[PDB]
């Protein structure tokens, strides 16, 4: 008896940490969606009717969300999605072209920069042999001056090409859930309390990760999903200002925003097959993009960030918010899409407090762009068809990506600033309670037992 | 192999502004940070800044906001176009300032932070 | 903030022999790192991660150090090795140890 | 009772293995998005195989629980049995006889053929 | 007298049971259209693998034919030997027994493991 | 000794048969180029399992050396014993055999599905 | 007397080459393993129904 | 004195990314599962016929 | 030993936009000719080694 003998196990309970490809799942309402819209629905995989996600008793799991994987594959998903998207799209090409515009018919206050610059520009036709003399309406950011004419161009001429999106496509973000292979699990921390980074001791295996749709956007990010019980900030090393800080709300804040002018599109033939969509005249009046947010709620919701960061600067601590200090306008100014066109939206009036130890709502204006350059693009940029009529969308906000002031001096005064720039950290914002685990089935451990001869 | 070179020394009166520029190549250069850091004689070193290359976000030393503004360009060229330069403006100058100016970059392997600077730009010497 | 305190000021030593260098954080619980600087040279750094040789760094070097002390500590000092170290952590720097001959 | 797939992860390696049928059970069944699923596909059955490969050049293809002729060398644990079976789990003690799985694999590997190389000299004197 | 695969489609359940070696046989060896073949070629083995799956988590890896410690159900069939052996078919019998085989296939997956961690007791004591 | 995967090529059948769980061993796990390994990937899995299929439809799942109950048609070989285990070398012994082994394998198919249909009826009456 | 490809305001064009064919030769759609095709060899067979051969 | 690039009357023309290298690295062939490579270790032959080593 | 003796320079042309033809540009020095160098010596003794 006093010697033992290994005896072989096929199907034991243990996994080492790994790397590898998942696939996607979305549901039935997707594809019904039709319209031949959402991008990379109909190759995706379906969801479970009756998802399980199998409780682990007494185990504990040491994740961290910032040396994670299925964040960069999701990041690279996206990018990548949205790329071979824009293939089969019309190339504007041509519409690189000396513009000669004006000013919008309006009467603003000379202080009110004209913002609507009304271009007329000789434009291609379905022939070869001929041309066409036609106008468009430009944003200001989607044009520059170029040097009595007042001519410009597109911005995009001297950086990039341009491609426009397919109107028969849609912008909106739906639920992903990320499937693992088999002999793959994916663990869930299920504590209601946790950092990100370090032992979980409520932990969860699971095939999908939760619905998590791509809101791609600067600033605070919106519609994702939030804390159960406290306002949670994250950070992978928080006494270090060069990292950003991931905020996770308690409480939804509700923001509504909206382009108000009834905008109108014009088709022009390009030719043959090729047809861009021009920006039409504008129906009624000329007024000035914008999203509301609670002044109640904010403060509200802003107090419960205070309380939760004293716990990492001290009791005695001052903590005010600031806006930007300056960069891109990709990153200085609260960006997304809102009925398939694109916001920049001024966030001085949210980042701007001041917090001691112890109706209405705020008008924050916007701008909007139609040749846009996401994800940091270089060769390749895409303009955004005008989308028809009047345009609001209702959203909440999930939380933040706030920036610490690195001057310090062990003030009591260090102050905060939202950033952006990396889109990684939205993805890291839903993606934290996930880790990808290799299954090895074949333990091995002696008990008392010899096989027959 | 990653390449940073600054512009030359300069000799600066006081209440001028210097603006210093660091070309950095061998590298796709909106992956990465770069920080100013400068060397002051018996005084030592001190971190000025950050700049994040993709949208131009930047983090300024507490004790030197409103005195200093970094910017970079990225390369216009079709056939090199991952290298750039950024720039690092530091105005209001006393001969307190009088130092060597770094432009230095992280290191790319995966336990490298954000603060060990494995590459440096030879420096600029600004005399006010 | 947090403040580095290296010492000693100057440390004397011969080619052959072992240094030490020492640098106590204000703060304990980061990680170190160290650079050297030759006279008139672009600082170089040495060690990251308290204890990880950076690029092209020879095993001589060995950082060490846990909670608020850290430690450089030069193996079979070779002439070139005679020049100001500095520590650091996040934006923060010791004022550096000069080794001499 | 049925706790569920991965369900005995801190469960005793005696307790956790009762339930060894759930972990072998969900391990095979359960364009950009096209390739992914295909070479997740075929992960997961070269994954599946090379441990029936292993199984199958011992003498274990029964399986789940396989008993053999080598020995235990104390050198790897050197634990009592209860302190392994009614105490430790699969997590931990994965870990510890880590550093021979592959020396230990070896062991086996020889021992099956020559098993077979055996039986087929009692078959033929019988 | 050898039919063919699927020959015996129409025969009787015990008539069908002796040509099972066929139908076992032609079952795994037998850019447009590169991809078709991809998705064939591993949707075979995946198909195969989860059959041999099943097999496996029961004791029936010889196989074909393959006895088992679950009784029969009467509530599943009912019906008496030689009307379902020498009468019906499997085409006809497989949606009778359809709407639990998936239940039957559990009772099967407990017993084995049963068996085994019954088997390791005997050859521990003796 | 341990010769390597291959290594007793040109080793007569006898020692050639003792090293036979390194050549089952090296034989599983070891956009341009991104096809190329997915359609060997694929190709090496296939080309096993087509082994197993086989070992499987006769009733040498064990297996490596596995007996039978077909004799030996002296019209394949004819050779004596010693001069094919102590004499040729499996890479000669294949160009001789290699004229039926597909009709020896038929022989094979028929005698497993012929042994499992009689020891059902021994479990039947015992 | 001025016209142009029908083509130009429908759709773009493509030439096909020359050095293709477009000659119809017979295509065989076989299945995977572990897949049948069944094949109704009644010969006065509608389409649609219980096929005894 | 005027001229055109050659290729204009051959072929169409695409200029290599300068983010690119020309520097022969070396390969490795490796085989699936299953699949061996054998390798002539005789030093004096001439590529075709029985290879002893 | 291979070479191409001139200091070439290469300007970039705007095809615009993101198209970017590299154009050669002046030549710096000398207008030389390229070549290459092998040992005669060596050339010599292999080329008499082929004839063995
Ligand atoms: C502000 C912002 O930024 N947030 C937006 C947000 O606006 C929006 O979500 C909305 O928010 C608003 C405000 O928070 C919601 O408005 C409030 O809604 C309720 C409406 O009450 C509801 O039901 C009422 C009927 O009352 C009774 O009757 C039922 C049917 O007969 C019966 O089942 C019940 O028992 C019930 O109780 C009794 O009453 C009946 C008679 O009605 C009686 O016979 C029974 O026996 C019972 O005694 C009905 O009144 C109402 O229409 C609604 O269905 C209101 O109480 C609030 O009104 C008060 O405040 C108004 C301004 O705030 C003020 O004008 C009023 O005078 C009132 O004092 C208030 O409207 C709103 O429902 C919700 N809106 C939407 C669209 O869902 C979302 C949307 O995007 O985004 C946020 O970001
Ligand atoms: C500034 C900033 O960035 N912060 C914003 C923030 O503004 C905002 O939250 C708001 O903050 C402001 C300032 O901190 C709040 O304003 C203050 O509110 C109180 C208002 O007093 C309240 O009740 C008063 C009535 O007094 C009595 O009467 C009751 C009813 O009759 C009775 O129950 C009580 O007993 C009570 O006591 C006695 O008085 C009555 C008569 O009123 C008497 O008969 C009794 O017997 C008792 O003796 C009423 O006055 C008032 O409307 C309110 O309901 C005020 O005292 C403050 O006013 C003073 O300061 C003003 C400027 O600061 C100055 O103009 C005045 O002259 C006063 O000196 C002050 O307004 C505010 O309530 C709160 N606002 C909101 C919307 O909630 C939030 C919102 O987003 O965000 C922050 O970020
Ligand atoms: C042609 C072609 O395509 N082939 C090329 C090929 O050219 C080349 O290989 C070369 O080939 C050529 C021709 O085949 C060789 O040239 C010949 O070389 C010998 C040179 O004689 C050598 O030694 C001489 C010294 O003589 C004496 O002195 C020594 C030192 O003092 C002493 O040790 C000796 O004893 C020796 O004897 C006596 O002389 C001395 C005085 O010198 C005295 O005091 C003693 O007591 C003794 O009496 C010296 O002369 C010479 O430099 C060399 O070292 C010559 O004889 C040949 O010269 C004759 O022909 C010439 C043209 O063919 C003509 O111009 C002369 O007038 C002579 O008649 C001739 O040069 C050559 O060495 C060799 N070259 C090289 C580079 O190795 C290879 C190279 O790539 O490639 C082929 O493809």
């Amino acid at each position: 008896a006093e010697n033992l003998w290994v005896t072989v196990y096929y199907g034991v309970p243990v996994w080492k940490d790994a790397e590898t490809t998942l696939f996607c799942a979305s549901d039935a309402k997707a594809y019904e969606t039709e319209k031949h819209n959402v991008w990379a629905t109909h190759a995706c995989v379906p969801t479970d009717p009756n998802p399980q996600e199998i409780h682990l008793e007494n185990v504990t799991e040491e994740f961290n969300m910032w040396k994670n994987n299925m964040v960069e594959q999701m990041h690279t998903d996206i990018i990548s999605l949205w790329d071979q998207s824009l293939k089969p799209c019309v190339k504007l090409t041509p519409l690189c072209v000396t513009l000669q515009c004006t000013n919008v018919t309006n009467n603003i206050t000379d202080d009110m920069r004209g913002e609507l610059k009304n271009c007329s520009f000789n434009m291609t036709t379905e022939l070869r042999d001929k041309k066409q003399k036609v106008y468009s309406l430009f944003y200001r950011l989607d044009v520059v001056q170029i040097n009595s004419n007042k001519e410009y161009r597109l911005i995009n001429c001297n950086t990039s090409a341009c491609t426009q999106a397919c109107p028969k496509v849609s912008f909106e973000p739906i639920p992903i859930h990320y499937c693992a292979p088999a002999g793959f699990a994916i663990l869930k921390c299920k504590d209601k309390k946790f950092n990100g980074t370090g032992p979980c001791p409520s932990v969860s295996t699971v095939q999908c990760t939760h619905g998590i749709k791509p809101v791609v956007s600067t600033q605070l990010l919106l519609n994702g999903s939030l804390a159960e019980e406290e306002v949670m900030i994250r950070s992978e090393n928080i006494t270090n200002n060069a990292k950003n800080i991931l905020v996770q709300f308690n409480t939804p804040v509700q923001i509504n925003c909206t382009r108000p002018n009834n905008n109108t599109r014009k088709s022009i033939r390009i030719g043959p097959g090729q047809a861009f969509y021009a920006t039409g005249d504008i129906i009624g009046d000329i007024r000035q993009a914008h999203c509301n947010v609670s002044k109640a709620t904010w403060n509200e919701t802003l107090g419960k960030v205070v309380k939760q960061l004293r716990k990492h600067f001290g009791n005695n601590t001052i903590i005010r918010f600031a806006n930007s200090s300056g960069g891109d306008l990709e990153v200085t100014t609260h960006s997304f899409n809102c009925g398939g066109e694109f916001f920049y939206c001024n966030t001085s009036g949210l980042f701007n407090s001041t917090w001691i130890s112890n109706n209405d709502s705020i008008t924050l204006p916007c701008r909007i762009k139609q040749i846009i350059n996401m994800w940091q693009r270089i060769g390749q940029c895409m303009y955004a068809p005008p989308i028809q009529g009047v345009i609001r969308c209702v959203s909440n906000i999930t939380g933040l990506i706030l920036t610490r002031d690195g001057g310090s001096t062990n003030s009591t005064t260090e102050t905060f600033r939202p950033g952006g720039g990396d889109m990684r950290d939205n993805w890291r914002s839903e993606l934290y309670k996930y880790k990808v685990v290799k299954i090895e089935p074949l333990g091995v451990a002696p008990t008392r037992c010899k096989r027959r001869v | 192999q990653v390449q940073l070179v600054q512009s030359g020394a300069v000799i600066k009166t006081p209440g001028s502004s210097v603006k210093i520029s660091c070309r950095a190549s061998g590298y796709n250069f909106r992956d990465y940070s770069i920080h100013w850091v400068r060397l002051i004689p018996d005084k030592g070193f001190e971190w000025i800044g950050w700049i994040k290359p993709l949208w131009g976000a930047v983090s300024y030393a507490r004790q030197l906001q409103g005195r200093v503004s970094m910017t970079r360009q990225l390369s216009q060229d079709p056939d090199d176009p991952d290298w750039g330069v950024a720039y690092m403006e530091f105005s209001g100058l006393t001969p307190a300032d009088t130092a060597e100016y770094f432009c230095v970059r992280r290191g790319s392997c995966d336990y490298c932070g954000d603060f060990p600077w494995q590459y440096w730009c030879q420096g600029t010497v600004v005399v006010v | 903030e947090i403040v580095l305190t290296q010492s000693p000021g100057i440390l004397s030593l011969s080619p052959g022999e072992t240094a030490t260098l020492f640098c106590k954080a204000s703060q304990g619980g980061n990680a170190m790192t160290w650079y050297q600087k030759r006279r008139g040279q672009v600082p170089r750094l040495l060690i990251y991660d308290t204890s990880r040789r950076a690029s092209g760094v020879p095993d001589r070097f060995v950082g060490s150090g846990s909670g608020t002390d850290f430690f450089l500590t030069i193996n079979k000092l070779d002439r070139e090795d005679f020049a100001v170290y500095y520590c650091q952590q996040f934006e923060f720097f010791g004022l550096g140890s000069e080794l001499e001959v | 009772v049925f706790l569920g797939f991965l369900g005995a992860a801190g469960s005793t390696m005696g307790a956790a293995s009762m339930t060894l049928t759930v972990q072998a059970r969900n391990l095979l069944s359960g364009t950009v998005w096209g390739i992914k699923q295909l070479q997740a596909r075929v992960l997961a059955v070269e994954r599946y195989l090379r441990d029936q490969q292993l199984l199958g050049i011992w003498g274990c293809s029964g399986k789940l629980i396989c008993c053999t002729n080598v020995p235990w060398n104390s050198s790897w644990s050197n634990r009592n049995l209860s302190e392994i079976w009614d105490n430790m789990t699969w997590l931990q003690w994965d870990k510890e006889i880590s550093n021979y799985t592959q020396i230990i694999y070896g062991l086996l590997e020889e021992s099956q053929n020559q098993q077979e190389k055996n039986e087929q000299d009692l078959l033929a004197l019988d």
